[PDB]
C-alpha cells in the first residue's frame, strides 16, 4: 500500500542523507491518521530531529558571530539568525501540529505516549532557545508536557527503558538551560541513572544498546554541571 | 557540551576545505 | 558595497552550513559580470562544490542500494526512481554553474591563473554530469570535460610554476577524469607522476601562501598512484 512505500522511501532518504525527504515521507504516512508504529515513530523523530537540529546549529553560529561583533556587521549577522528562526519555527510548528491533530490523540500504549509528550516537550523546548516574550508561555507548554510524560512513564515503564531514559535527559536539560536551575536539572538526572544502574536485569538484548547509551550521556551530564 | 538525546580507497580529488 | 555585503552574508551562510545560501550569493556577485577576487572564486567554487557533492555522496549511496536488492523487484524500483531524482537536482546544479562560468567567467578571465580555475571547474562539472550520463548523451558530455581539462592543462603547463596549487588540483582532477571517466589508469597515473615529480623538483618555488595547498595536493596525487598501482 501507499503508507508501506512511504515508509521505505523515508528508509531510502535516510541512507542518502536527505532529511527534508525523509521528514516529507513521515509526515504524509502521519498524516494518513493511523497509529504508528514503533518504526515508524522512530523514523519520523530522526528525520524531523535532523531537519530541526541543522537550523539550531546554524542558529547557535550566527548567534554567536553576532554577539561577537559589538555595528552594522552585526545588522547582517541578525537579520540571518532570524531569517533562521522563522524556517526553525516553522518546522517545530509543523511537529507540534502533528503530535497534537494525529499522534498523541491516536497513541494506544503508555510507551508511545510517552514518546510523543516528549517530543512535544522537545518541540516547545527548541521554540524556547529562540523566544523572548511569548517565551513564558512556550516554557510552560514545554514543561506541562514533558511532566505528564514524565508520570507516565514513572508509572507504565522500567528506568532501565530507552524512552523513560531519554526523556529523563531532556527533561534535565529543560530544567538547566531553559529554567536556569542547575540543581532540579541535576537531581532528574542523577535519579534516572541510579535507578537504572539498580535494575540492569531489566535490559532487553533488543533495547540494552540504548539504554546504555542514555545511561552514559546522563551521567555526562552530571559530570558536566557538577564537575 | 550537555548531550540531549541523540540522532541516529576510491580515487580523491581535490578537496573542498 | 553590495557586492561586499553579498560577499560578507557568502561567508556567514559559509561558517552556518547553509550551502544553498552561500552559492547562492556568490552566483549573484558573479552576475554583477565583473571578475571575481581570489577569495571569491574560491568561495563560489566551495559553496558550489558542497551543493553538488550531497547529490553525488546521496547518488553514489542509492545506486549501491539499488545494486544490493537485485532480487527485490519494489525495493530495486524504488531505488532507481530515487536516484533518477537526485540525478535531476544534479544536472541542474551541474547546468547552473557551467551556464556562470561560459556567460561570466571564462569569457572575462583576463589571467592565466583565472582561465586555469575556471576551466578546471568546467572539465569538473562535465566530469560530474559525466558520472550519471547514458550512453550517447554521455559521449559528447565526456568530450566536453576532456577537452576543458585539456585546454587549462595547457595553460598551466605554459604560464603557472609546477607548484602553483591551481596547476597541481588540475593534474589531480584531470588524472581522476582518466581514471575513472576513460577507464585509462596508465594514462591517469602518467599524468599524476609527472605533475607530482615536477612539483618535487622545483620545491623552491612554494611561498609562505602556497605551500599548504601545494604539498596537500601533491600528497593526494601520490595518494592517487599508490592507489592506481595496487
Ligand atoms: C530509525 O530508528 C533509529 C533508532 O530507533 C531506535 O532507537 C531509538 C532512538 C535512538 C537510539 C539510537 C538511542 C535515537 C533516536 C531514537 C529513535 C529516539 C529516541 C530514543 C529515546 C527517546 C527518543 O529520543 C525519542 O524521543 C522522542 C528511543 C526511542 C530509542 O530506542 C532503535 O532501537 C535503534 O536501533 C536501530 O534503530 C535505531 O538506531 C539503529 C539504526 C541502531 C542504533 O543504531
Ligand atoms: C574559500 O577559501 C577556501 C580556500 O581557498 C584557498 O585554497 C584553494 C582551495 C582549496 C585548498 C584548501 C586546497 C580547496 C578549495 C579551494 C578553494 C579550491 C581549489 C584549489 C586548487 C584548485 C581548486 O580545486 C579550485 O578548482 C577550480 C586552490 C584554488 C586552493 O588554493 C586558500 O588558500 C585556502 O586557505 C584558506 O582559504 C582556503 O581554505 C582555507 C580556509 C585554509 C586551507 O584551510
Ligand atoms: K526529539
Ligand atoms: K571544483
Amino acid at each position: 500500500m501507499d503508507k508501506n512505500e512511504l515508509v521505505q522511501k523515508a528508509k531510502l532518504a535516510e541512507q542518502a542523507e536527505r532529511y527534508d525527504d525523509m521528514a516529507a515521507c513521515m509526515k504524509s504516512v502521519t498524516e494518513q491518521g493511523a497509529e504508528l508504529s514503533n518504526e515508524e515513530r522512530n523514523l519520523l523523530s530522526v528525520a524531523y530531529k535532523n531537519v530541526v537540529g541543522a537550523r539550531r546549529s546554524s542558529w547557535r553560529v550566527v548567534s554567536s558571530i553576532e554577539q561577537k561583533t559589538e555595528e552594522k556587521k552585526q545588522q547582517m549577522a541578525r537579520e540571518y539568525r532570524e531569517k533562521i528562526e522563522t524556517e526553525l519555527r516553522d518546522i517545530c510548528n509543523d511537529v507540534l501540529s502533528l503530535l497534537e491533530k494525529f499522534l498523541i490523540p491516536n497513541a494506544s500504549q503508555a510507551e508511545s505516549k510517552v514518546f510523543y509528550l516528549k517530543m512535544k516537550g522537545d518541540y516547545y523546548r527548541y521554540l524556547a532557545e529562540v523566544a523572548a516574550g511569548d517565551k513564558k508561555g512556550i516554557v510552560d507548554q514545554s514543561q506541562q508536557a514533558y511532566q505528564e510524560a514524565f508520570e507516565i512513564s514513572k508509572k507504565e515503564m522500567q528506568p532501565t527503558h530507552p524512552i523513560r531514559l531519554g526523556l529523563a535527559l531532556n527533561f534535565s536539560v529543560f530544567y538547566y538551560e531553559i529554567l536556569n536551575s542547575p540543581e532540579k536539572a541535576c537531581s532528574l538526572a542523577k535519579t534516572a541513572f541510579d535507578e537504572a544502574i539498580a535494575e540492569l536485569d531489566t535490559l532487553s538484548e533488543e533495547s540494552y544498546k540504548d539504554s546504555t547509551l542514555i545511561m552514559q550521556l546522563l551521567r555526562d551530564n552530571l559530570t558536566l554541571w557538577t564537575s | 557540551h550537555r548531550y540531549s538525546t541523540p540522532h541516529a580507497q576510491r580515487s580523491t580529488s581535490t578537496p573542498n576545505v
